[PDB]
């Protein structure tokens, strides 16, 4: 292939792209998201990072808004943000670290704009619906039991008269 | 008074015309069929039906006896009558066992059909509970658990024979115990149902999107109005919601007074018949068409969506009023991208839907489902829809058995052998033990089959020789003697009419089409469920299957022709 592409980098592959789609979860009452939104949304990166390298590998890492780097700002609001060092722009903290504290906070994260997991799409951190506790086995066995059980009472009732009566 | 009113309402409304006429409907079109029922109503329901009771009540036999009392050479014809009825009992029952089944999974806050089961990483949904519907996935895998095709059979699922046996049991002890309490059972029994229609009727009502399908049912398209087998369809089931050719109607008559009125009697049975029908193909298509436009929604909020995200546009930018325009748009933009993902786009429109939304034999169910989980509370209105249901097919079933054993309680022999109690049970487990073939992995199959051929030419058949007979061999001015005689005021010159050369010659007509119109297509084929497309796809039957179908007809169609040689021998 002759030519090169002015988007791709090295460091590219730590890259976190976010989709947001403010419409759609709120319809009306939406916010619009100006410059204040991408300063809230790198200070709730930032505050997740904090927590993710405090409460896992108690080391306090002071990271701050200007330590989440964006790029690639679209109307969709869809960007790729990668969070470095906190003083040395040169050390990108990896993916995977990354990915496991927007994990770990995601709540924090949703409810800071009033989406809920499905508006605000980290784009490789996949959410988990949670289990569907069941009942000990089910209810249809038991109702169905009671059911035939007065049935059959009920059918032998009627036989013993019946044969009382032929009787 | 209005007891003679409730039991009339009882003897028209039925399973069967709440069941299986708006899976029919959807099967043929909407309109394109419910106009011809309503032409096939006018024409065969009034006159066959008040020719019926009139024969009943003047022979005063059961129908049996009446037919031989008519002719010994068609004496045979009575015993057809019987057949057919137990082929309907091999089957019909299984329906009440589904209900079971769907009342059995009413009892849970997370209804079974609400909510799709997870893949199993509990982050997403089954593939196939995604592709269809949640209603559809539970039908069709967690309540039937249905092969892709019938040439592939598990072996018996034990929970739908379990639910099918429960039916039978119940069966019996309602044939045991009710004997001629029903008329304080009517009192209540007949207007239930009535009441639910109506309640489910405002649900529909109250949902988006829901005159969609009320315009689809009531939209009469020429284009699949020729179709024959509409007309069959509408003929056989008409038919069967009547109780034609089954011979209980002719018994029920021989227990009235002379003097009773019958012309009164048949002509508001077949209105009501004919409404009730109307109005439960009402409501199901209003849910029906809940659904399709649910579908179309959705599946344009999808597009939309691949679109947004894969165009990088606003989140209210692109909207289903504007998706052509900016599909032009972005093509006159950049081809390439567009090519990229054209084939990904899908193009839904509402009759697509409307007419391949939900279809099967399991429509009713599926709608009824669908409606309920959109409900407030929707344990109780799924309880109560499902008990009604429950409790039609109950009198449906009971009646049918009733006229089943009535020739077989009329044997003097048998009686003399065992006792009367004794046969009901023996009756009802030869016919659990038939009937648990439809509880297999591809039971489905084999129920459509009976549903669809083992009442379609025997009732016909029999309808045909019943109206032959009562024409021509007794002949029409002798039976309309009989009945002056009888309570007065002659037939008038449209039931002789009708009872002489319409309806005989219509029957005959819609068999020669249907006869042609299978010799000419010759690919009489099923649908069956594809879960990797997640719907249904249209698969030639069997040979087995089909040869399985043509014997259950032929020994219906031949009992009446066999007997008949046997009486010319034995008189020669
Ligand atoms: C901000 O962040 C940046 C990072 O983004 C950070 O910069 C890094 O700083 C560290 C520490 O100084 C640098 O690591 C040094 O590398 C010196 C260069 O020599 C080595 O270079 C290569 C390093 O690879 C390492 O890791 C690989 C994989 O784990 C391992 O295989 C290597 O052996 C090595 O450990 C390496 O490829 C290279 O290989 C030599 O040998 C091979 C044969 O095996 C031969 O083929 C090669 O040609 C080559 O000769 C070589 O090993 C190195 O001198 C230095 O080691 C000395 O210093 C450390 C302490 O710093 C002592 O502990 C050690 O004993 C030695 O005395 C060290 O390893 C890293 O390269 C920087 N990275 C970048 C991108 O800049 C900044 O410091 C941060 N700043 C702030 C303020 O926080
Ligand atoms: C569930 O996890 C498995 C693990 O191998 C993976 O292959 C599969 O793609 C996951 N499901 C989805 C929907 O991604
Ligand atoms: C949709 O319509 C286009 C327009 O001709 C056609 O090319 C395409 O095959 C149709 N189907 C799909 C799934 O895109
Ligand atoms: C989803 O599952 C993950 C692990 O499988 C768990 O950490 C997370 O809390 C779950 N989310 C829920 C149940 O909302």
């Amino acid at each position: 292939f002759v030519g090169w592409s002015t988007d791709w980098s090295p460091y590219a592959d730590q890259s976190i792209k976010v989709r947001i789609s403010l419409k759609s979860a709120l319809g009306d009452k939406a916010y619009e998201w100006n410059d204040n939104e991408m300063y809230l949304f790198r200070s709730s990166v930032a505050y997740a990072m904090r927590q993710y390298f405090l409460k896992v590998k108690n080391q306090m890492i002071l990271f701050g808004e200007e330590d989440v780097r964006v790029a690639n700002l679209k109307p969709r609001i869809s960007f790729n943000f990668f969070v470095t060092a906190p003083k040395n722009v040169s050390d990108i903290i990896p993916r995977t670290e990354v990915e496991k504290a927007i994990r770990m906070s995601r709540s924090r994260i949703n409810d800071a704009f009033r989406l809920n997991d499905n508006s605000l799409e980290f784009l490789g951190i996949q959410p988990t619906l949670g289990p569907p506790n069941q009942p000990p086995v089910s209810i249809w066995l038991i109702v169905f039991g009671v059911v035939m059980g007065v049935i059959v009472v009920g059918i032998v009732i009627l036989i013993f008269t019946g044969i009382r009566d032929r009787k | 008074s209005l007891q003679f009113v409730f039991a009339c309402i009882s003897y028209a409304v039925g399973l069967g015309n709440v069941w299986r006429f708006p899976y029919l409907c959807q099967m043929y079109g909407g309109g394109s069929f419910l106009v011809p029922y309503i032409i096939m109503l006018i024409v065969e329901g009034m006159p066959l039906l008040y020719l019926e009771l009139a024969v009943g009540q003047r022979m005063r036999q059961g129908s049996i006896g009446a037919w031989r009392t008519i002719s010994p050479y068609l004496s045979g014809v009575g015993v057809a009558s019987v057949v057919v009825s137990f082929f309907l009992s091999m089957y019909y029952n299984v329906i009440n066992a589904w209900a079971f089944w769907y009342l059995f999974h009413s009892f849970q806050d997370p209804l079974p059909w609400s909510v799709c089961p997870l893949n199993g990483n509990h982050t997403g949904y089954d593939e196939e509970c995604e592709k269809a519907s949640s209603t559809q996935y539970f039908w069709y895998r967690k309540t039937l658990n249905i092969s892709p095709s019938l040439q592939e059979n598990g072996g018996v699922q034990w929970e739908p024979a379990l639910c099918l046996l429960l039916a039978w049991l119940v069966v019996y002890l309602c044939i045991l115990r009710g004997t001629e309490s029903t008329g304080k059972v009517v009192y209540f029994t007949a207007s239930l149902p009535y009441c639910v229609l109506i309640i489910y009727l405002i649900r529909g009502l109250t949902l988006h999107g829901a005159t969609n399908g009320l315009m689809y049912m009531f939209t009469p398209k020429i284009e699949q109005l020729a179709n024959p087998k509409a007309w069959i369809n509408a003929a056989t089931q008409i038919f069967f919601s009547l109780g034609l050719g089954f011979g209980s109607l002719i018994a029920f008559a021989s227990y009235n007074e002379p003097s009773n009125n019958c012309q009164k009697h048949a002509i508001i049975v077949s209105l009501i018949n004919s409404f009730t029908s109307i109005f439960a193909s009402i409501v199901t298509f209003s849910i029906y068409g809940f659904k399709a436009t649910f579908n179309y929604e959705n599946c344009l909020k999808k597009v939309s969506l691949l679109l947004t995200n894969t165009f990088d546009l606003e989140d209210g930018f692109l909207t289903a009023s504007n998706l052509e325009q900016v599909k032009g748009y972005l093509a006159s933009a950049y081809p390439s991208k567009y090519s990229e993902m054209f084939p990904q786009i899908k193009n839904c429109s509402l009759e697509s839907e409307l007419d391949t939304a939900v279809q099967g034999t399991g429509l009713a169910f599926i709608v009824y489902t669908e409606a309920i989980k959109n409900m407030e509370v929707s344990q109780l209105w799924s309880v109560l829809y499902f008990f009604m249901l429950l409790m039609l097919g109950i009198g449906s079933m009971l009646g049918n058995t009733a006229a089943i054993l009535t020739p077989l309680t009329d044997s003097k022999i048998i009686s003399s052998h065992l006792p009367k109690e004794a046969i009901s049970g023996l009756v009802c487990l030869v016919n659990c033990a038939i009937g648990m073939v439809f509880t297999m992995e591809a039971g489905n199959y084999w129920f459509d089959i009976f549903n669809d051929y083992a009442a379609t030419l025997s009732l016909l058949l029999i309808v045909l020789v019943e109206t032959i007979a009562v024409c021509y061999v007794y002949g029409l001015r002798r039976f309309e003697s009989d009945l002056k005689a009888m309570t007065g005021r002659a037939v008038s010159w449209y039931w002789k009419v009708m009872w002489a050369g319409v309806s005989p010659l219509l029957i005959v007509s819609l068999f020669v089409f249907y006869l042609s119109d299978y010799i000419l297509t010759g690919t009489l084929k099923y649908q069956a469920w594809d879960a990797s497309q997640g719907q249904l796809v249209t698969k030639d039957y069997p040979a087995y299957a089909l040869a399985v179908i043509g014997l259950l007809v032929a020994s219906s169609t031949m009992c009446i022709p066999l007997a008949a040689l046997g009486t010319f021998v034995q008189r020669r």
